[PDB]
RNA sequence: UCUCAGGAUAGCAAGAGCAAGUACGCAGUUUUAUUAGGUAAAGCGAAUGAUUAGAGGACUCGGGGUUCCAAGAAUCUCGACCUAUUCUCAAACUUUAAAUUGGUAAGAGCCGCGGAGUUUACUUAAAUGAACUCUCGGGAAGAAUGCAGUGCUCUUAGUGGGCC
RNA sequence: CUGUUAAACCAUAACGCAGGCGUCCUAAGUGUAGCUCAGUGAGAACGGAAAUCUCACGUAGAACAAAAGGGUAAAAGCUACA
RNA sequence: GUUGUCGGCCAUACUAAGGUGAAAACACCGGAUCCCAUUCGAACUCCGAAGUUAAGCGCCUUAAGGCUGGGUUAGUACUAAGGUGGGGGACCGCUUGGGAAGUCCCAGUGUCGAUAGCCU
């Protein structure tokens, strides 16, 4: 086997959402909260069906997700990987070679607290790439990447051991 | 898992166009492009191909035939490489050169370039010599834009400029020019600076992005210019402008096709042997026995 | 009251009694479903052509311009 | 019939052939078409515009006008033991050259062509094309191959 | 058509005529050339809709009963998911797809990117194209068979409950 | 007005089948651009059958005011603007 | 022999898991000051040149799925004309004409281009 360093293993994006299921301030609260955490503008999921267990009416603004990525999803990743205590179960890690946890208490990444800023629920999504991504993504000629450029979860376990120094379950 | 792949998908399928599934032609596009009306029988329809290279900017004119397109004029970036280019092939100047030897090379071969120069000293005025055509018309081409994207100052329109300027008529708003200005806040102005549009043709930013790169560090400098720092050493020249006015004039001068008379006689065999013919009806029973008998052996 | 609704029985042989009459090939045609543009083309063109016989006064006209 | 409507009955004229789903044909597209030609007329349920009554569907017209969209044919239509003259206007879409021309004039060239040379030696050529002819004596020698009527059996 | 026992209106019918009865014309016929069609059938281990049979299944989605000991594991029972199949069907299903049948044609008003013309918001960068004129070159007559029903005007009767 | 009766051009009856029309729409008309929907597998605090976020796969199985049939995938579908 | 660009036909081109990869191109690739662009320079846009065939892509491999063409099916089903044919009938059959489709077989698996090139 000879290999490339072609083959890095990257991330390609941090997703972190914030579902609330609810229209009002709390929604502001989180759009803040994220705006604070990432520096970037914070993206508004909308409410696309009609619930009354959860008073969600469809078409309404129900959550705020952001995507970052490069050294800041990388910064906020050790956030709350430590906030996780760098410890993930099997359960955690997809078929597409992409990994996430949970996290409450968003203070525990470091930032502040107010009245407006409550204690959140976050969702930690990681999507890991090799380098080739771009065939898929770009729009002449657009392809889907080869078996050999795709990330197998096995790969990916090793990924987050052999960077994060952490431990799977 | 269900399998949602199944012997009747495959007999459903309905295959698409070889260029389609290829992410090549735009059909819709194209169709809006080439329909004439059939009112002019057989008379020819000229577009401009704009296809822009990871390398290379590729300028053509095509016009439609059933059976196939054809090309008229081809120009390759690289011909800069016969001025004295060896980088940068991509920019936007590049564009802007390509497009002007396409340009007078078409303009050489119908006998049209006496009549029609262009605007040789470079504003980014509005250039179409319809406007002075006297006795034969100027040469009508489309801009195909093909999967780009039609962002404003877009290279495929530098192209349009070292067309329209070499003298072709090539039907353009200068909307999408770069420095075109449309402004949101109080509806204020629609803005032209040809300054900025002119500056970009020659590369000027290209320039003042070495000095910013300067600024910073030398590694910085070094990175994204090597090739073209020592390029530009090659021609002996401090920047940009000036290898480009070299190129402008040379192009307009004696823009030509450089023929390499290069012969190559019989070199085949490496590569034979790389591209394999497909197996006989024979061989794939031998295959067969062989898997055969190395499994019954086992 | 009772009827019959529709019967086309008789009425294909009727048709066939006589024969089929076919319209008679004309060698020039008339000018509907045609365009103008092509139409003032003709007009012109014919107006000029000196192998096309005018009327007198027509000629006149045309040797004048 | 209860209902009369440009587009009675036409479901599975118009219907697109299997796997044509979105064939834009550019061929069509560029088809030259002149005053004189005879053309095949075929729609296709894509392009609405246009569109001939079902009626005229695979048709042969003589063209008569050309717009810019469309070629103007010229059809006929049996009515009541007359035939009437009808002028179409069919959008490029649903329109397609006829061989039976083409054919003609391959067919007279090679034909006269012929009968020039022969001219010129003397011999007169006929163009003339006879149909199937009595087949002419002949001898056969061969192996025979005899036959006897099968028993009857059933086959469950 | 207040129209349903009626009226007009075409069609069918008679008489008087017109025209060179383009026979290279005509045809409820074939032949030949170019072409249409989704019916019959067939097909549902092919789409849509129905719809029986048994088995397997590393990987499965849940239920129940079994058992043990214990809450888990082992295991019987169900279906759902594939696995390879299988029974019988559709006028408002259909990939496939006939017979009978529909267009258009089978030359002097022919063929040939050869000529010279004509075109004042027709066409093209383009004497480019296009349409028509006068030219140049070639062209045994360009399938069988039949023609004691050639085409067209004019005026007008009866009919408009049908039946086998 | 659509699909059938209707017998592969067209045409074809019945107080024959199954349904639909006397409205609705300044956008649901028109244009440009970008996007790909229905659904399936695996994955992420509260989160539970079902809310959002991800990726892989998705011939079209979704959507297109209204009945049916046909038509549509860098669109005729979704988003935005004019 | 091979490449990019624009293609006519639109699976013999698609789908799956692999082998292979001269040259030149194409790409993956590096970077966000500038025109342009987003929640995010992912994409779109711009500027490039430290790496790399690992992707994409060419070419081939599978007693591969699919698709394409022939064979069987079968002169079977259906059908044109005739019948003072048979049968109580449903229906079947005689004379003269046309003539299909699935299981199962066997073969094939992209073709035609204009333009500029690589293989001295
Ligand atoms: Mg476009
Ligand atoms: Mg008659
Ligand atoms: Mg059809
Ligand atoms: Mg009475
Ligand atoms: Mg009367
Ligand atoms: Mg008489
Ligand atoms: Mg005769
Ligand atoms: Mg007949
Ligand atoms: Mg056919
Ligand atoms: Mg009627
Ligand atoms: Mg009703
Ligand atoms: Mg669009
Ligand atoms: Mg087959
Ligand atoms: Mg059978």
């Amino acid at each position: 086997k000879k290999e490339n360093k072609m083959r890095e293993v990257k991330i390609a994006k941090l997703v972190i959402n914030c579902c609330v299921g609810e229209s009002g301030d709390k929604l502001t609260k989180a759009a803040k909260v994220l705006k604070d955490l990432s520096g970037q503008e914070p993206v508004f999921s909308r409410a696309r069906y009609t619930i009354r267990s959860f008073g969600i009416k469809r078409n309404e603004k129900m959550a705020v997700h952001v995507t970052i990525r490069g050294d800041k999803a990388r910064d906020i990743l050790t956030r709350g990987l430590k906030v996780k205590e760098m410890e993930l179960r099997k359960k955690n890690f997809s078929n597409t070679g992409n990994f996430g946890f949970g996290i409450q208490e968003h203070i525990d990444l470091g930032m502040k607290y107010d009245p407006s800023t409550g204690i959140f629920g976050m969702d930690f999504y990681v999507v890991l790439e090799r380098p080739g991504t771009r065939v898929a993504r770009r729009r002449r000629a657009t392809s889907r990447v080869g078996n050999n450029q795709m990330i197998s979860k096995e790969e990916c376990i090793n990924w987050f051991k052999t960077e994060f120094e952490g431990n799977v379950y | 898992v269900k399998v949602l792949k199944t012997k009747a998908y495959f007999k459903r399928f309905q295959t698409k166009y070889r260029r389609r599934r290829e992410g090549l032609t735009d059909y819709y596009a194209r169709k809006r492009l080439i329909i004439q009306d059939k009112d002019k029988y057989n008379t020819p329809k000229y577009r401009l191909v704009a296809r822009a290279t990871n390398t290379r900017i590729i300028a053509q004119i095509v016009y439609a035939t059933l059976k196939c397109d054809r090309v008229l004029c081809a120009a390759d970036s690289y011909e800069l490489k016969r001025f004295g280019v060896s980088t940068g092939l991509a920019s936007y100047a590049a564009a802007y050169a390509t497009g002007l030897l396409l340009a007078r090379r078409l303009l050489k071969q119908i006998g049209l370039d006496t009549v029609y120069a262009g605007q040789t000293k470079v504003d980014g005025a509005y250039f179409n010599v319809d406007e002075d055509q006297k006795e034969k018309k100027p040469f009508k081409a489309i801009l195909d834009a093909g999967l780009v994207r039609t962002t404003t100052g877009n290279r495929v329109f530098g192209v349009l400029k070292g067309a329209c300027d070499g003298g072709i008529n090539i039907p353009h708003s200068e909307s999408r020019f770069p420095g075109y200005v449309r402004a949101s806040d109080e509806g204020e102005s629609s803005k032209y600076k040809p300054e900025d549009h002119k500056a970009r043709i020659f590369g000027k930013h290209i320039d003042a992005y070495m000095k910013h790169l300067k600024g910073q560090s030398n590694e910085a400098f070094q990175k994204q210019f090597s090739k073209w720092s020592k390029t530009l050493e090659a021609a002996k020249v401090d920047s940009v402008e000036k290898l480009f006015t070299k190129v402008h004039a040379e192009i307009r001068k004696n823009p030509e096709r450089v023929k390499s008379t290069k012969k190559n006689d019989k070199p085949k065999r490496d590569h034979k042997k790389f591209y394999p013919t497909k197996l006989t009806a024979a061989q794939r029973k031998d295959r067969v026995k062989t898997k055969f008998q190395l499994a019954l052996s086992q | 009251a009772k009827s019959k609704n529709s019967t086309n029985k008789n009425q294909i042989s009727k048709s066939h009694r006589n024969g089929i009459k076919k319209p008679k090939d004309h060698r020039h045609i008339s000018t509907k479903g045609v365009n103008p543009r092509f139409l003032r083309n003709r007009r012109r063109a014919i107006k000029n052509d000196p192998s096309i016989k005018k009327s007198k006064n027509l000629e006149k006209k045309v040797n004048k311009e | 019939t209860h209902s009369y409507g440009y587009r009675r009955q036409t479901r599975k004229k118009f219907a697109k052939a299997y796997k044509t789903k979105g064939h834009v044909r550019i061929s069509r597209y560029l088809t030259t078409y002149k005053v004189g030609e005879y053309v095949d007329i075929m729609v296709d349920g894509s392009q609405h515009k246009g569109m001939p009554y079902k009626l005229y569907h695979g048709r042969t017209g003589k063209v008569f006008n050309v717009n810019p969209r469309s070629i103007g044919v010229i059809v006929h239509r049996i009515v009541n033991g007359r035939y009437i003259e009808k002028r179409l206007h069919v959008k490029i879409e649903h329109v397609r050259p006829s061989n039976v021309k083409t054919a003609l004039s391959k067919r007279y060239q090679a034909n006269d062509q012929a009968k020039a040379e022969g001219n010129k030696a003397g011999k007169r050529v006929s163009t003339k094309r006879n149909p199937g002819q009595p087949l002419e004596a002949v001898q056969v020698q061969g192996a025979v191959n005899f036959q006897h009527p099968k028993v009857f059996r059933e086959i469950f």
